[PDB]
């Protein structure tokens, strides 16, 4: 198998799962695998793209005895997997070791859920190739803001509840530490 | 003609009572002088028994009476009435005692006296009394051992029971199953292969598993599956006799034996 990859730590692939459904529910997903870790790229419309990894550190064994080329990338549609896992989390309460599995092209993605009676097996289907364009240049950025989660959280959802058609960001330090960073919206409110 | 019994092996008899009901309408009760066969058979069933339904499966359950006096007098005699009725009073026989013993008699079309009491209970379930010419239409299936392999199921009191019963019914949790392509390797490994999804799942069981006596494979449907789950759930001693790409038999006993065995043939070919 030229990728294996075991973890019981399933509630960390079910929220990367979950952290890719916003790019479309029904489309494909692009699955590159390194020596460093494994990672889903997503791409909407050319305008916007999510890239989730899951580091080496996160998986008991991470083989990846391949070694003709340094990465590998397969596609595979995300309803298909949506559609497998959701069932699969019927008894999530038990000791499930998920395993990842690939043997390189032309084969199918594995992902075995073994709770120590029964081994489920899934072998999800590849398809071709159809996502990197879409990158800041790292010598050119114009502002960096750190912002904590649960306050972009409250915002965001704020800006849902008020409609929000459009949206606007400000990033201006003046003199003094008058750091303003703030998210205006056109929305019905005005 | 003459057939009169008070049948207190409840469980035994509740089984098969509730199964055949399951299976299909009406059962045939073969009332020999010394073993109760009830045969649930497509072959004898009037509103297309493989008309459109594949409703082929054929079970043979016996029930034995020593159920407190067999005076079977004629001696074997073969009836045939809908599983209603009597589903209905013996579901009302067993709110009762959940609150005496049901006397049973015999009256070619005839009627079955049941008659208990806490009040004074009186179900006349009309029956018929099919020939002896038609009697011998009816055989049990032969099956061959040639390539036949049995698998020693859990009983479902032991620790690994629950975890079967549950492996077991885990194909009925997509609405869209209607084809298990059952899998036997050789201590023999048990596996279900779906393929009519999006995506190839395999249902596996990696526990131990006896094989009392090659990849031996069946497909089979969803609702026969469905039957021998409520038939291990009913019983301990349960062996899955599986013939490579002719039939499956579920054979349940319970420990002269009281045993059921359910007769299916392949749903498709591999």
């Amino acid at each position: 198998n030229k990728f294996s990859a075991s973890t019981v730590h399933l509630e960390h692939i079910t929220t990367a799962l979950s952290c890719l459904t916003p790019f479309g529910s029904k489309d494909d997903v692009l699955i590159f695998i390194d020596a460093d870790g494994l990672s889903f790229v997503r791409e909407n419309n050319h305008v916007i793209k999510i890239q989730l990894l899951l580091s080496r550190e996160l998986f008991m064994s991470y083989s990846y005895r391949n070694e003709t080329e340094d990465h590998m990338k397969l596609c595979v549609k995300i309803n298909h997997i949506l559609d497998s896992v959701s069932v699969m989390n019927r008894n999530s309460d038990d000791i499930v070791e998920c395993t990842l599995s690939y043997d390189g092209h032309g084969s199918p993605f594995v992902l075995i859920f073994e709770d120590s009676f029964i081994s489920e097996r899934v072998e999800y289907s590849t398809y071709l190739i159809k996502t990197n364009g879409l990158e800041l240049d790292r010598e050119r950025i114009s502002f960096e803001a750190i912002i904590k989660g649960e306050a972009l959280h409250s915002a965001l959802k704020d800006l849902k509840e008020i409609g929000c058609k459009e949206c606007y960001v400000y990033a201006k330090t003046e003199a003094n530490d008058e750091n303003v960073f703030a998210l205006i919206s056109k929305s019905q409110l005005g | 003609m003459k057939l009169k019994l008070i049948v207190n092996d409840y469980k035994l008899l509740r089984t098969t009572i509730n199964t055949v009901a399951s299976l299909r309408k009406t059962a045939i009760l073969r009332f020999n002088s010394e073993r109760l066969t009830i045969i649930s058979t497509p072959k004898s069933s009037s509103n297309n028994g493989t008309i459109l339904r594949g409703d082929t499966g054929q079970l043979w359950c016996t029930i034995p009476h020593d159920f407190r006096l067999y005076t079977v007098i004629s001696n074997t005699i073969t009836m045939e009435c809908n599983c209603d009725s009597l589903l209905s009073v013996f579901k009302r026989y067993d709110r009762v005692m959940n609150q005496s013993n049901m006397t049973i008699k015999l009256q070619p079309i005839c009627a079955l006296g049941i008659t208990f009491e806490e009040i004074m209970h009186s179900f006349k379930v009309p029956v018929k009394l099919l020939f002896r010419a038609q009697d011998t239409r009816i055989q049990e299936p032969m099956i061959n051992y040639i390539q036949l392999m049995m698998y020693k199921l859990p009983p479902i009191s032991g620790e690994f029971g629950s975890a079967f019963h549950g492996f077991i019914r885990r194909v009925e949790r997509y609405s869209n199953v209607n084809h298990i392509h059952l899998m036997g390797v050789k201590d023999v490994e048990l596996k279900i292969i779906v393929n009519e999804l999006d995506w190839h799942l395999e249902i596996c069981w990696n526990g131990p598993l006896d094989s009392v006596i090659s990849t031996h494979e069946v497909i089979i449907r969803c609702k026969d599956w469905k039957v021998c789950s409520k038939l291990y759930a009913a019983f301990e001693e349960v062996v899955l006799a599986i013939s490579h790409d002719e039939s499956c038999v579920f054979h349940c006993s319970l420990d002269e034996r009281g045993q059921i065995i359910y007769y299916i043939a392949r749903s498709k070919g591999l």
